[PDB]
């Protein structure tokens, strides 16, 4: 079949947690 | 202060803030509040407008002006001698001197019944509109810009919409310019330092400057030659 509105937002929320963690390691 | 205060309107600070694409949802309405929070928290006396008004006292009480923020002094109108604040716990209360005053809201509480006083106070400079009118001084403008940015980035950090290093750098960039904006408006001019030098250099010391309206405070103290 086909529907991609939950596998989008579960893959998009997986990518927020990578970059939110990546900016959490940024130190001046 | 070295620099004169040129006044410019409140939408000067939104020319500067909306250069930043994350601060583009600011209005004048937020900047009206966040400037009054900045004008107050700096406490700079060169920002407030010195006004003098004669009010009259009915029975140990007088109606205070509507635009008052800080009282400099309150002197009697007939004598000219100034009123210290009141330490008395039982001012107008009867049982079965050096005069004094006290203020809470729109009331002044004096130690004298029926008199006139002068009040030297401070107010905000306003517009054709009823709005605060702020200095043109680009160190006051730049830390007001970093203040509203820090208070808008705090909401965006609490929401989870701003990295920890972006709020940390704005909190550092502001905290320098807040200590710098203190030093712009506080450090005496070449003309204000002669008023201190003539006060600091006194062979015979003058210790009763409050009875006058600090008028003779910066007077040069001359001694006769023998």
């Amino acid at each position: 079949f086909g529907s991609g509105a939950i596998g989008y937002e579960f893959d998009n929320r997986y990518l927020n947690n990578q970059e939110m963690s990546a900016v959490a390691k940024q130190r001046l | 202060m070295v620099n004169n205060i040129n006044w410019v309107k409140l939408p000067v600070i939104l020319d500067r803030l909306l250069r930043h694409p994350l601060l583009t949802d600011l209005n004048l309405e937020t900047a009206i509040q966040y400037t009054l929070d900045f004008i107050s928290a700096m406490g700079l006396p060169n920002v407030y407008v010195d006004k003098i008004e004669t009010i009259d006292i009915k029975e140990y009480r007088g109606e205070l002006p509507c635009d008052l923020i800080s009282i400099n002094q309150v002197r009697l109108h007939k004598n000219g001698i100034a009123l210290r604040a009141m330490t008395d716990n039982f001012n107008a209360y009867p049982t079965h001197g050096e005069p004094s005053f006290k203020t809470q809201g729109r009331v002044i509480f004096t130690s004298i019944k029926h008199e006139k006083v002068d009040i030297s106070y401070k107010a905000i400079m306003l517009d054709d509109e009823g709005l605060p009118l702020i200095p043109d001084n680009p160190i006051f403008l730049k830390t007001l810009e970093l203040y509203i940015k820090k208070e808008w980035f705090t909401i965006l950090f609490d929401m989870g919409k701003i990295s920890p290093a972006v709020l940390n750098n704005t909190q550092q960039e502001y905290a320098f310019k807040a200590g710098q904006c203190n030093n712009e408006f506080v450090i005496p001019s070449v003309s204000e330092m002669e008023a201190i030098t003539n006060m600091w250099n006194q062979l015979i010391p003058r210790v009763t400057e409050f009875r006058r309206g600090f008028k003779n405070l910066g007077d040069k103290e001359y001694i006769r030659v023998h």
